C-alpha cells in the first residue's frame, strides 16, 4: 500500500534516527547537481540490491554471506560507475572516489542485512526506494542550504548575483568547506527531533 | 629517511581521513562513548589498514595494472571487486584466528573485528593508494600512518564525549546532534595543517 | 571483444580463490566439538548440543524450561539462571535486569547467553519438578461483571506441591470466538449491552501460553481454582485485538478440559509473624484468598492481619460467605471493603470511594507503628500507584513492600 | 530600569547545610576581574590604531584631496568636529578619538547581539543571566581588524556563542573557546576581510602588510613600515607601535595587566610556563637547523615572543580554565603542546601568517586526553595500593 | 606521612582557651536519628515511658542488633518525627540515677581478654555506635572485624579543643582504653598524635604515628591514606579519643561513662571555654546567656562539617566534640562582590585579606554570589593533600555518576573531609552532601 | 556438508554476474574515451576564439582547424609522432622521458619536466595564425594548468585561460575571472634583449603597460606562483628554444 513507503522520510529517517550513510552526505553536498546524482545512484542501487538479495534469500548460505552479498552489490555499482563515466563524466570526475564508495555506504548494508534477508522481493524493492528517498531528502536540503549560501547559485544557475558583478550578495567562504555539513546536519536533526518529539534520546 | 618519515607524518597529521577526508563516520559517531572502548577499535583499524594495504598493492601492481598481465589488455573494471573481496576475506580470517589461536586477545581485538569488516575509512584508503600509485615500501608506511591517525582521532573524540558528561545539552539535540556539532568543531580545529608541505 | 571472456574468467577465479581460502581456514580452525551442559552441580544427566545456539532454547529442547514469559524473546526480563563456569563475560544487554552486586556469583540472563563452551547450571531443585496436566472445568460461575470463578478437576486427584501466590502455565490453541454466547447473567447482560460487548469476536491462528495464579491454598488439592478477567478491548479503541487466551478461557465450556502446566513459585509470604496489611484490586482476589487461607488453615500461626478490597458496586462482591465467616471464626483475621459508586438499591453503609483514602483515614493514620509490618498489593496500576505513594508517605521501604501484577 | 539591581547588589542569601562559611571569591568577581585586566592593553591599542591611521593617511594624501577624504567616511567626518583635527601633529584628542570611533561600534554591536542570544537562551531555559558573557565579548572585540564591517562581526559572535558555547549548555559546560571559535568563523568564511594587507591599517586606500608577514618574504632588514618610513625594531614591537589589530600590540602594556591576574591565582601559571618552554625549545631547534629557504627559519625565541599575536594569546586565550586541562601535571602538557604548535604552524605553514588562533583551537581538542592519561596513571598507582 | 603541605586552616575569631571548666545545668538530652547513616528506626519505647541509663532506647532494623542506649536516666518526654515519618530526635528529660550495670575487670587483665567476650560486653553496653567503617561511615555490623582501628588523638578542626589537655586529665583511663582495644583488632591499632607527648601503652600491637601541619592533617580520612589505604575489600574503623576514654572507663569500672568535653567557641561567643557536659545535651539550654545580643544560628559540630541545630535538631550530635555559633549574614551589600574589602576573606589572593599576615575575621554565613557553574580556577589543588586529583572527581560527582567516582577514589572519603573542598569552591556547590548521595547509591546497587 | 552447497552457488553467481559486468565495462569504453576530450576541447576552442556551442560542433570545428604537434624542448625542434593521444601528464612521471630538476632549475616548483611536450596550432588554411601553449606551475594549495595563446610573432599574448586551478575561490582561484583574463590581450612576453619580461604587478599595473598584469587581490602567494611559472616556462629550459623558431618563421 502507498501509506508505508514514506516512513524513511521522517518516521524512520536513515540519517536522522540512525547513523547510516553520513560520509556521502557530508562530502557530496558541495553542490546540488552532484547531490542529485548521488541520491539517484543510492536509491537505484539500494532498490536493485535489496530486490535481488530477497529474491535469492532462501538459497544463499550464512557462512560466507558477506562475500555473496558484496559481490551482488558490486556487480551493480561497477555498472553504474561505467554508466556515469559514459554519460555524466563531467559530474563523475567531481565525486571521484565517493562514486565507488557506494559499495560500503552503510545504507545498503543495513537495509540488505535487515529487511531483504527475510522479506518478499517486492516489499524489499519498495523498502529500498523509501529508504533512498528518505536519505535523499536530507541530501537535497543540505545541498540547497550549502550551495545557495556558498555561491549564490542553485543547480549551477545564478539566483543571487555575486559581488563581482555588483550584486546584493557576498559568497560565504566557509560553506564550501566540510565543517558546514556537520553543523547543517546538526540543526536538521534538532528540527526533526523537535517536530517529531517521539525520537528524543534518553537521559542516562 | 626523509621520504619514509615525511610520508608517515603526512598521513598522520595533514590528511587525517577521520577528520580531513571524513570517512568511517558511521562508526566514528557510533562507537565513541568510552576511551578504553574506542582504543580497541583504533587498534583493530590500525592492524586491518596495515595488512590490507600491502596485499592489495601487490595484487594491483601484479595482475590488475594495465598491460601487467598481457600486453594490450587491462582489468581496471574489477578493482573494486578485488579490493572489497580481499578486505572481507582478511577480516574474516583474522577474526577466526583471533578466536582460535589466541583467545585472551579476543576481548581486546576480536570482538571489534565484525564491525569494521567493511568500512568507508578502509575502502577509501585502498582507493587512494591505488590512485596515487605507491610502491610497496611506502604503501605499508602509508597504511600504518592512516591507521594510527584514525585511532588518534577516535580516541580524542572519545575523550571529548567523556568530558562532556557535565553538559546540559538541550533535549532535542541530546546525543546525535551534539555529536555532529562536536565533530564539526573538531574539523574546525584540525584545519590547522591545510597548507603545510611534506 | 576478446577481453570480455578474459575478465569473466579472472573474476570467477579471484572470487573462487577468496572463497577457497575462507573455507580452508574455516574447516581447520573452528572447534565444532561436542559441548556439554550440566543441568546441576555434578548432575545425574547432561545435555550435548552444537555451538552457536541460545542456552535457554537449547535446554528447553531437553526439558527444565525456565519461567520466562516471552519464550526467549528477552521481553520478560526474568529468565534468571545461575552458571558458575563457561564464561564470566557478562553482556551489556544483561545489565538491563542484572546488577553489579548479584553478577559476582555467576547469575545470568539465559535469554542473552549464547553457548560457546562447556558450562554448568545450578538451578534450584524445585524447578526440576515442572510438568504438565490436563483438567476439566467443573464450575465457571459469573461472580461479577468481569470475573469468573473457574473451577478445575485435577486428574487422579494429584496433590501438586506449591506455595501460595505461585502461578501455573496454561496453553490455548487457535480459535475464533464471539462474545454473544458467553455465560452472562441477565443483570450483568444489561451491563454488557451498555456497550454491546456481545458483538466482539477474535480470529487467532496461533497457540498461546500465559500464566495464572491459583486461588485455593496448598492444603486444598485435587481441585484448583482460577479467576479469569474480562478480555474485551478498550471501547475507545474498538479495533484493538481482544484478549486471546482470556477469551479462550471465558469461552471454555463446562466438562470440556484444558491443559495446565508449570506451577512456578513467586510472591512468597515472609517467614516473620508481624502484622500484615492485605490490599487487593480486581483479579488479585485469587492470590489474596490463597495467602489468607494458607497460614491460617495450614500453619495456624498466631499472626494478625486485615484484608482491604475495593469494588465498583455490591454486584462486584464475592467470597463474602467465606470472609464474614472467618472473621467471626478467629480474632486473628479481619476484612473490609469500600464501594466506588454503589447502586441505590445496594443499601450500602460504611466505607466509600477509593481504597487508599479509606485505608489512611481508618487504620494507618492512627496506627501505633506502621513501619513494623508488611504490605501486599495485587491489583491494577490505578490503585497500585495510589497505595504505593501512600505507603512511601507513611514511611515504609522496599524491603517491606511486596507486590506484583496479573500480566498488566 | 530598576531590574539592574539584581546584578548590582549581592543577592544576600545564607547557607543551608555542610560548610556554613564560604569563600568570598566567585564567578561574578572572576569574570569582572578579567574584564578589568585588559584595559592597559585596550587603551594603548586604541591609541596605536589612531596613530597608524593618522600617519598612513597623511603620508598618502594632502591638500584639497585630503579635505575631501576627511569629508568622506564618518570616522573623519565626526572626529573633525568633535574636538580634533586631522593634521600630522595631532595628539591624544584626535588619535585616541579616531581609535575609539573605530573600536566602539564593533564592541557595541558584538555586545548587543551576543547579549540578545544569551538572554533568549537563558529565558528559554529559565536560569539567571550568566556572567560569562562580558569576558568573551571583550576578548572577541579586541581581536578583530579595525576595518572589519559591523555585520561580519555580528555574524562571527553569533556563531561563536550559539554554535560553540550556548548550545552545549552555558558557561562552564562547553568544551571549546567561544571567542576563538567566533574569530575562526570569520577567519575562514571571509578571508578577504580579516587577513591580508588591506585591512590591517585604518587608512582608506592604503596598503600596509602585517608586521610578521614581511619576514616571511624578506630578511630581518625587511621589517620596514611605510607609515612615515622607519625600521621596526625589537624594542619598537615590544612597546607596540607596529601596525596590527586593535588590541594585540604592546606586549609590555599587556604583560603589566596579565601579571596581576596571574599573581592573583585567577590564571594558572603552569600553562604559561609550559607554553613558554615549548616555544623557546622549538624555535631554538629551528634556528639550529636553519635553511636558506623559508626565511622564517631564523627568527629566534626573543623575536617570536613579541611579534604578531603570541603574547595576548598566551596570556589570556590559553589560560581559559574551562577549555584547558584540569590535572596539575596535565597543565604542563597542554602548555608545551600549544607552545610547540604556535611556532610550528607559523614557521612551516606558508599559507597562514598568524598561528595562535589556530593552535588554541587545535590544543583544546587534546586538552582532556592528557587528563585521561594522568588519571589512568593515578588509578594504576592506587590499585597498586600506595595511595 | 609525617607532614602535609596543603589545605588552609580557617582563621576565625573567638578561639577557645584550653582550660577545663564546669558547665551549666542540663535539662533535656536527646539522640538524633538522622546522622546515623543507613540506620532505620525501630523503637522499644512509647511517649511517657521511663528509662534508665545505658538501657536500650531504640534499635535499627537494618543491622542485626547494634542497640542504641539512652545516655542518662530519666523519662521520655517527646518524639519529634519528621517529614515522611523519619526519626529526627528522641528527647528525654533528666531524672533519677537508674542505670544498668556491666562486668568489670582489672588493669592487668585488660590486655589478654577474649575478643568475643569484649565484643559482647561492648555491644551490650551500646558504645558500639561509636565505630564507623571508613568506606561508608556506617556503624559496623555486630559481628564484623577488621585489622585497622584508628584512634584520633589529635584535633585540627577550626576552634576545637586540644586533646592533649583532656587526655592528660584522665591519664591512665586512656591507657586502659588502648590496652582493651589492642585485642579487638586482629591487626594493629594506629594512634595519630601531634609532636607532643601522650600517655603510652605497652602493647606491641598498637603504634604511634606523628602528624602535623594544616587542617586536613587531623582527620581519620587523611590518616587513612598514609598508613593503611582503605579499599572495597579492606574496611577499617575510626573512633575519637573521648570514646576510647569511655571504653577504658567501661572495662575498668563496669559502668558506661557519659561525660563529654565540648569547646564552646565562635565569632559571636561572649567567652569561649572548655565545657564539661553529657552527650546530646540540649544546645539551646547549653548556650544560654553565652551569646551576645543578636540573631545567631547555633551550629553543632565543627564549622566546616556541622549540622544546623534549630528546633528539633537542637541537640549535641553523637559524633561531634564541639559547638559553634555564627551570626546570620542576611544583609545585602551594594557592589560588595567588587569592593576591595579590607576585612573580607578568600583563599585566592583576589582580596586584601592575604596582605595582612595573621589577621582574624568575624566570618558570617553569607553565600557570596548565587549558584553558578564551577569553572574551576584550580582552587582545590591548594586544598586537598591526598594523592588524588579532585578538580575532576568533583565534576564527576556533580554529574551524578558513581562508577567512575568509585574508580577515582570516592570510597576513601566521606562528608567529614570533602567539606573543606566544598568550602573553597567558586560555584558554591554542595559536594559534601553530593558525596553522601553517591556513596548511598553505590551501597544500594553494590 | 556445506562445502559443495557453497562452491556451487558461488561459482554460479560469479558466472551470472561476471558476464554482465564485463559486457558493461567493454561496451562503454569507446564512449568514455570519446567523452574524455570535451572538457579540454571547450577550453582550447575558447582560448583560440573559435566559439562552438554543443559537443558535436566543438569536435567538428576542432577537427577542422587545430593540428596537434610535438616539439623537443632541447634545441626547440619538432619531433615525429602523434599528439592526439600523448599523455603530457604521464610523460613527466617516467625517467625515459623526464628529468628531475635541481635547486636552480626548479623555479616552477614542479621538480619534473618532460623531454618532449605538446603544442597546439590553430589554422585558417595551410598557415598558422595562433599557437596554443599548455603551461602549468605550482600555486599555493595545488598545481594549476593553463593555456597561453601567442601569435606567430612570438611576442604577444592573445589570451589566457586556466582550465583547472584548485585554489580557494574569491581571492585565490580568481584566475578564472573573465575580466582578469581580458587583461592579458596585447601584452608582450619578451623585450628587445629577448629576455622574458612578463611581470605581475600588485595593486594594479600602470595603464597601458606592455609587461604588467594586475596582481590577484589579496593572493600574493598565488601571484608569485603564476610569476614563477611564466619565468620558468619562458626561459631557455622551457618553450624559449621553440619561441625563437616561432619568430624565425615556418610555423
Ligand atoms: C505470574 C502471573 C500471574 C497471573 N495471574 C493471573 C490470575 O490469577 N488471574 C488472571 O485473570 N490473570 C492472571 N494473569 C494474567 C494472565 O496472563 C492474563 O491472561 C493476561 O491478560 C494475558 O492473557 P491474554 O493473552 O488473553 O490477554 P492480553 O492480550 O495479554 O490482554 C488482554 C487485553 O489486552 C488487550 N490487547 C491485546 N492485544 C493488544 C495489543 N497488541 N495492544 C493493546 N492492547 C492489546 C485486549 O484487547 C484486552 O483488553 C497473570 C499473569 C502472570 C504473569
Ligand atoms: C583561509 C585563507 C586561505 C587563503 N588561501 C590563499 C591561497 O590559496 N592563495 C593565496 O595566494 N593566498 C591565500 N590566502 C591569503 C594569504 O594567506 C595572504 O593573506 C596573502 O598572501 C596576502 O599577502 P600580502 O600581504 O603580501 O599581499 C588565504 C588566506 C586565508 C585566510
Ligand atoms: C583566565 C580566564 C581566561 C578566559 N579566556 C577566555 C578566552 O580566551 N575566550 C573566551 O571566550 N572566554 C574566556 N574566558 C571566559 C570563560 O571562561 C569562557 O567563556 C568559558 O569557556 C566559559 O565556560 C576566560 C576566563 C578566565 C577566567
Ligand atoms: S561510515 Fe561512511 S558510509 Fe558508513
Ligand atoms: S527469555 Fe525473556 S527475559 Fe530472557
Ligand atoms: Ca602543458
Amino acid at each position: 500500500l502507498k501509506k508505508s513507503v514514506l516512513a524513511p522520510v521522517l518516521d524512520n529517517n536513515p540519517i536522522a534516527l540512525q547513523v547510516l550513510g553520513v560520509c556521502s552526505a557530508l562530502a557530496v553536498t558541495t553542490k546540488l547537481e552532484t547531490a542529485f546524482v548521488m541520491t539517484l545512484a543510492v536509491m537505484f542501487v539500494t532498490a536493485l540490491s535489496n530486490f535481488f538479495v530477497s529474491l535469492i534469500r532462501n538459497h544463499i548460505p550464512n557462512s560466507v554471506r558477506i562475500i555473496v552479498q558484496m559481490a551482488i552489490i558490486a556487480s551493480l555499482v561497477i555498472v553504474v560507475d561505467q554508466i556515469l563515466k559514459a554519460y555524466l563524466y563531467d559530474i563523475s570526475k567531481q565525486l571521484s572516489v565517493f562514486v565507488g564508495l557506494i559499495i560500503t555506504n552503510c545504507i545498503v548494508m543495513g537495509r540488505a542485512e535487515a529487511f531483504a534477508m527475510k522479506s518478499e522481493p517486492i516489499p524489499s524493492f519498495i523498502d529500498g526506494i523509501g529508504n533512498g528517498l528518505g536519505y535523499g531528502f536530507v541530501l537535497m536540503t543540505v545541498g540547497f542550504f550549502r550551495e545557495l549560501l556558498g555561491s549564490g547559485k542553485l543547480f549551477g544557475l545564478e539566483v543571487l548575483p555575486l559581488i563581482s558583478n555588483g550584486g546584493w550578495y557576498q559568497p560565504n567562504g566557509l560553506m564550501l568547506l566540510a565543517p558546514s555539513a556537520f553543523f547543517l546536519i546538526g540543526f536538521m536533526i534538532w528540527a526533526i527531533r523537535t517536530f517529531k518529539p517521539e525520537q528524543v534520546e534518553a537521559k542516562e | 629517511m626523509e621520504h619514509y618519515i615525511s610520508l608517515l607524518v603526512k598521513s598522520i597529521f595533514i590528511e587525517n581521513m577521520a577528520l580531513s577526508f571524513f570517512l568511517g563516520m558511521c562508526t566514528f559517531l557510533a562507537v565513541s562513548k568510552k576511551v578504553k572502548t574506542s582504543f580497541g577499535l583504533g587498534i583493530a583499524v590500525i592492524v586491518v589498514l596495515t595488512i590490507s594495504v600491502p596485499v592489495n598493492n601487490l595484487v594491483y601492481n601484479l595482475v590488475l595494472k594495465p598491460d601487467a598481465l598481457v600486453e594490450g589488455v587491462d582489468l581496471s573494471f574489477l578493482n573494486f571487486i578485488t579490493f572489497i573481496g580481499v578486505i572481507a576475506a582478511l577480516v574474516q580470517i583474522l577474526e577466526m584466528i583471533l578466536d582460535r589461536f589466541f583467545p585472551p586477545l579476543y576481548n581486546a581485538l576480536g570482538i571489534f573485528l565484525p564491525l569494521i569488516t567493511v568500512n568507508c575509512a578502509i575502502f577509501g584508503g585502498v582507493s587512494f593508494m591505488v590512485q596515487r600509485d605507491y610502491s610497496f615500501a611506502e604503501s605499508v608506511v602509508y597504511g600504518f600512518g592512516s591507521g594510527v591517525g584514525w585511532m588518534l582521532a577516535i580516541v580524542a573524540l572519545a575523550g571529548i564525549r567523556e568530558k562532556m558528561k557535565y553538559s546540559d545539552v538541550p533535549p532535542g539535540l541530546r546525543g546525535l546532534g551534539i555529536t555532529f556539532i562536536t565533530a564539526g568543531l573538531m574539523a574546525l580545529g584540525f584545519m590547522s595543517f591545510s597548507g603545510v608541505q611534506l | 571483444m576478446s577481453t570480455i571472456i578474459f575478465g569473466v574468467v579472472m573474476f570467477t577465479l579471484i572470487i573462487l580463490a577468496l572463497v577457497l581460502v575462507i573455507l580452508f581456514a574455516k574447516s581447520k580452525l573452528v572447534p565444532t566439538g561436542d559441548i556439554t551442559i550440566s543441568i546441576n552441580g555434578d548432575p545425574e544427566k547432561a545435555i550435548v548440543t552444537q555451538p552457536g545456539g541460545k542456552l535457554l532454547t537449547a535446554l528447553a529442547g531437553a526439558g527444565v524450561f525456565v519461567s520466562s514469559a516471552c519464550g526467549g524473546g528477552g521481553s520478560c526480563g526474568q529468565c534468571r539462571v545461575k552458571i558458575k563456569s563457561g564464561g564470566g563475560d557478562i553482556l551489556p544487554t544483561e545489565l538491563d535486569h542484572i546488577s553489579k552486586g548479584e553478577a559476582r556469583e555467576g547469575e545470568r540472563l539465559a535469554c542473552q547467553v549464547a553457548v560457546k563452551a562447556d558450562m554448568d547450571l545450578e538451578l534450584p531443585e524445585e524447578i526440576f519438578g515442572v510438568k504438565k496436566w490436563e483438567c476439566t472445568v467443573i464450575s465457571n460461575d459469573n461472580k461479577a461483571t468481569f470475573i469468573k470463578e473457574l473451577k478445575l478437576a485435577i486428574p487422579d486427584g494429584e496433590s501438586v506441591p506449591f506455595r501460595a501466590g505461585g502461578y501455573i502455565q496454561i496453553e490455548a490453541p487457535a480459535h475464533h470466538v464471539k462474545y454473544a454466547d458467553f455465560d452472562v447473567p441477565e443483570k450483568y447482560r444489561g451491563d454488557w449491552d451498555k456497550f454491546n460487548l456481545f458483538r466482539y469476536e477474535s480470529k487467532v491462528d496461533e497457540p498461546i501460553i500465559r500464566a495464572y495464579s491459583m486461588a485455593n491454598y496448598p492444603e486444598e488439592f485435587g481441585i484448583i481454582m482460577l479467576n479469569v478477567r474480562i478480555a474485551t478491548p478498550p471501547p475507545n479503541n474498538p479495533n484493538v485485538p481482544p484478549g486471546q487466551m482470556s477469551s479462550y478461557i471465558w469461552s471454555l465450556k463446562a466438562g470440556d478440559k484444558c491443559t495446565i502446566s508449570g506451577p512456578f513459585g513467586e510472591f512468597f509470604a515472609k517467614d516473620t509473624d508481624a502484622e500484615m496489611v492485605f490490599i487487593g484490586g480486581g483479579a488479585g482476589m485469587a492470590p489474596m484468598r490463597s495467602h489468607i487461607f494458607d497460614q491460617l488453615k495450614r500453619l495456624k500461626s498466631k499472626r494478625k492481619m486485615s484484608y482491604w478490597y475495593g469494588a465498583r458496586s455490591k454486584r462486584e462482591m464475592f467470597y463474602v460467605e467465606d470472609f464474614d465467616g472467618l472473621a467471626a471464626e478467629n480474632d486473628n483475621f479481619v476484612w473490609h471493603c469500600a464501594l466506588s459508586d454503589p447502586q441505590p438499591e445496594d443499601n450500602w453503609t460504611g466505607y466509600t470511594g477509593f481504597i487508599h483514602n479509606v485505608l489512611y483515614e481508618n487504620y494507618l493514620k492512627d496506627h501505633e507503628a506502621p513501619e513494623d509490618c508488611e504490605y501486599y498489593m495485587c491489583g491494577p496500576p490505578m490503585m497500585n500507584a495510589a497505595v504505593i505513594n501512600m505507603l512511601k508517605n507513611l514511611g515504609v521501604e522496599e524491603e517491606n513492600i511486596l507486590l506484583d501484577d496479573f500480566g498488566g | 530600569y530598576e531590574a539592574a539591581a539584581t546584578l548590582f547588589y549581592t543577592p544576600g542569601l545564607v547557607t543551608k547545610r555542610s560548610s556554613h562559611v564560604r569563600d568570598s571569591v566567585d564567578l561574578k568577581r572572576i569574570m569582572i576581574m578579567v574584564w578589568l585586566a585588559v584595559f592597559p592593553a585596550m587603551f594603548w591599542g586604541m591609541y596605536n590604531a589612531g596613530g597608524q591611521a593618522i600617519a598612513a593617511l597623511n603620508h598618502l594624501y594632502s591638500g584639497d584631496q585630503l579635505a575631501a577624504i576627511v569629508a568622506g567616511n564618518w570616522h573623519y567626518w565626526l572626529t573633525e568636529m568633535l574636538g580634533g583635527t586631522m593634521s600630522s601633529d595631532a595628539g591624544w584628542g584626535s588619535k585616541m578619538l579616531l581609535g575609539a570611533t573605530y573600536f566602539l561600534p564593533i564592541y557595541a554591536t558584538v555586545f548587543i547581539v551576543g547579549g540578545f542570544w544569551e538572554v533568549l537562551f537563558c529565558m528559554v531555559r529559565k536560569h539567571e543571566v550568566n556572567e560569562g558573557f562580558f569576558v568573551t565579548s571583550i576578548l572577541f572585540a579586541l581581536i578583530v581588524p579595525p576595518t572589519l564591517p559591523l555585520w561580519q562581526a555580528a555574524l562571527g559572535i553569533t556563531f561563536g556563542v550559539v554554535v560553540a558555547k550556548e548550545v552545549f549548555g552555558g558557561t562552564g559546560r562547553n568544551f571549546l573557546n567561544p571567542a576563538l571559535a567566533g574569530r575562526a568563523f570569520l577567519f575562514f568564511a571571509y578571508p578577504a576581510q580579516i587577513s591580508g594587507d588591506l585591512v590591517w591599517t585604518a587608512a582608506d586606500g592604503y596598503s600596509g602588510a602585517y608586521a610578521l608577514s614581511q619576514w616571511a618574504q624578506g630578511g630581518a632588514g625587511a621589517l620596514i613600515n611605510n607609515a612615515t618610513g622607519q625600521t621596526i625594531t625589537w624594542m619598537d614591537a615590544f612597546i607596540g607601535n607596529i601596525p596590527g589589530s586593535i588590541g594585540e600590540v604592546s606586549t609590555l602594556a599587556l604583560m603589566i595587566g596579565a601579571a596581576f591576574i596571574v599573581y592573583m591565582g585567577i590564571a594558572s601559571w603552569r600553562i604559561i610556563g609550559g607554553v613558554m618552554i615549548g616555544m623557546i625549545l622549538l624555535s631554538t631547534l629551528f634556528n639550529v637547523i636553519g635553511s636558506d629557504t623559508n626565511a622564517m627559519f631564523n627568527m629566534p625565541w626573543h623575536w617570536h615572543l613579541v611579534l604578531g599575536g603570541f603574547a595576548f594569546g598566551m596570556f589570556f586565550m590559553a589560560t581559559d580554565p574551562v577549555s584547558a586541562s584540569f590535572t596539575n601535571s596535565g597543565k604542563w602538557a597542554y602548555g608545551i603542546l600549544i607552545g610547540v604548535m604556535c611556532v610550528l604552524i607559523r614557521v612551516v605553514n606558508p599559507a597562514y601568517p598568524e598561528g595562535m588562533m589556530l593552535a588554541i583551537l587545535f590544543a583544546n581538542l587534546f586538552a582532556p586526553l592528557f587528563d585521561h592519561v594522568v588519571v589512568e596513571r593515578n588509578i594504576k598507582r592506587r590499585l597498586a595500593r600506595y595511595g | 606521612m609525617i607532614t602535609i603541605k596543603k589545605g588552609l586552616d580557617l582563621p576565625i575569631a573567638g578561639t577557645p582557651s584550653q582550660v577545663i571548666s564546669d558547665g551549666k545545668a542540663i535539662k533535656k538530652v536527646a539522640l538524633l536519628g538522622e546522622e546515623y547513616v543507613g540506620m532505620r528506626p525501630t523503637m522499644h519505647v512509647r511517649v511517657g515511658d521511663e528509662v534508665k541509663k545505658a538501657q536500650i532506647l531504640f534499635e535499627d532494623k537494618k543491622n542485626p542488633g547494634v542497640k542504641f542506649t539512652s545516655p542518662v536516666s530519666g523519662k521520655v518526654v517527646e518524639i519529634n518525627r519528621g517529614a515522611k515519618r523519619v526519626l529526627q530526635s528522641v528527647v528525654i528529660e533528666v531524672a533519677g540515677d537508674d542505670q544498668v550495670t556491666f562486668d568489670k575487670f582489672e588493669a592487668n587483665q585488660l590486655a589478654s581478654l577474649n575478643r568475643d567476650a569484649i565484643k559482647t560486653q561492648l555491644v551490650e553496653s551500646g558504645l558500639w555506635t561509636a565505630f564507623r567503617t571508613r568506606p561508608f561511615s556506617k556503624v559496623p555490623a555486630i559481628d564484623s572485624t577488621s585489622e585497622a582501628i584508628f584512634v584520633t588523638a589529635m584535633d585540627t578542626n577550626p576552634l576545637a579543643a586540644e586533646p592533649t589537655v583532656v587526655i592528660n586529665e584522665q591519664s591512665e583511663a586512656f591507657v586502659a582504653g588502648l590496652d582493651v582495644l589492642s585485642a579487638l583488632t586482629t591487626g594493629k591499632v594506629y594512634v595519630c598524635k601531634k609532636g607532643t607527648s601522650l600517655p603510652r601503652s605497652q602493647q606491641p600491637n598498637v603504634e604511634e604515628h606523628v602528624f602535623d601541619g594544616p587542617h586536613p592533617a587531623g582527620l581519620a580520612g587523611t590518616h587513612m591514606h598514609f598508613l593503611y589505604p582503605v579499599s572495597a575489600d579492606h574496611v577499617a574503623w575510626s573512633i575519637n579519643y573521648q570514646d576510647v576514654i569511655a571504653v577504658g572507663q567501661l572495662f575498668l569500672t563496669g559502668e558506661l561513662y557519659t561525660q563529654r568535653v565540648v569547646s564552646l567557641a565562635g565569632p559571636v561567643v561572649n567567652k569561649p571555654r572548655l565545657v564539661r557536659t553529657v552527650m546530646g545535651a540540649s544546645l539551646e539550654q547549653l548556650v544560654d546567656s553565652e551569646i551576645m545580643p543578636g540573631e545567631v544560628r547555633i551550629i553543632s559540630g565543627s564549622v566546616l562539617s556541622g549540622t544546623k541545630a534549630t528546633g528539633p535538631h537542637a541537640y549535641l550530635g553523637r559524633y561531634h566534640l564541639q559547638v559553634s555559633v555564627l551570626r546570620e549574614g542576611r544583609d545585602k551589600e551594594l557592589f560588595g562582590w567588587a569592593m576591595p574589602g579590607k576585612n573580607k576573606f578568600s583563599v585566592t589572593r583576589s582580596f586584601l585579606g592575604h596582605l595582612f599576615k595573621g589577621q582574624v575575621y568575624n566570618m558570617t554565613t553569607t553565600t557570596n554570589g548565587s549558584d553558578r557553574s564551577m569553572v574551576p580556577i584550580g582552587n582545590y589543588e591548594k586544598v586537598m593533600p591526598l594523592d588524588m586529583e579532585p578538580t575532576l572527581l568533583l565534576r564527576d560527582l556533580c554529574a551524578g555518576d558513581s562508577d567512575s567516582a568509585v574508580r577515582l577514589g570516592a570510597l576513601e572519603l566521606d562528608e567529614e573531609d570533602l567539606a573543606l573542598c566544598t568550602f573553597v569552591c567558586p560555584g558554591k556547590y554542595e559536594y559534601g552532601q553530593l558525596l553522601r548521595e553517591c556513596l548511598d547509591k553505590i551501597e544500594k546497587e553494590g | 556438508d556445506s562445502i559443495k552447497k557453497t562452491l556451487f552457488v558461488v561459482i554460479a553467481l560469479s558466472l551470472v554476474c561476471s558476464i554482465i559486468v564485463s559486457a558493461a565495462a567493454v561496451g562503454l569504453r569507446d564512449k568514455q574515451k570519446e567523452n574524455a576530450a570535451l572538457d579540454k576541447q571547450s577550453k582550447i576552442l575558447q582560448v583560440a576564439g573559435i566559439e562552438a556551442k554543443g559537443s558535436k560542433q566543438i569536435v567538428e570545428l576542432f577537427n577542422k582547424s587545430i593540428e596537434p604537434r610535438l616539439v623537443d624542448f632541447n634545441t626547440g625542434d619538432f619531433v615525429e609522432g602523434d599528439a592526439a593521444n600523448y599523455d603530457q601528464r604521464k610523460a613527466a612521471k617516467e625517467a625515459s622521458e623526464s628529468i628531475k630538476l635541481t635547486a636552480e632549475q626548479d623555479k616552477a616548483k614542479i621538480q619534473r619536466r618532460a623531454n618532449v611536450g605538446v603544442v597546439y596550432l590553430v589554422k585558417d588554411g595551410d598557415k598558422t595564425s595562433k599557437v596554443i601553449l599548455p603551461v602549468h606551475g605550482n600555486g599555493l594549495w595545488s598545481m594549476m594548468y593553463a593555456f597561453v595563446a601567442v601569435e606567430t610573432d612570438g611576442n604577444t599574448v592573445s589570451g589566457l585561460t586556466y582550465y583547472e586551478q584548485g585554489e580557494t575561490p574569491g581571492l585565490g582561484g580568481e584566475v578564472e575571472n573573465p575580466a582578469w583574463r581580458a587583461q592579458w590581450v596585447g601584452k608582450k612576453l619578451f623585450d628587445e634583449n629577448h629576455k622574458p619580461a612578463i611581470k605581475i604587478v600588485k595593486g594594479g599595473a600602470p595603464q597601458g603597460s606592455e609587461h604588467g598584469v594586475d596582481g590577484l587581490s589579496g593572493a600574493t602567494l598565488t601571484s608569485n606562483g603564476v610569476q614563477n611559472t611564466f619565468d620558468f616556462w619562458l626561459g631557455d629550459m622551457g618553450f624559449g628554444p621553440f619561441l625563437t623558431k616561432v619568430r624565425d618563421g615556418g610555423l
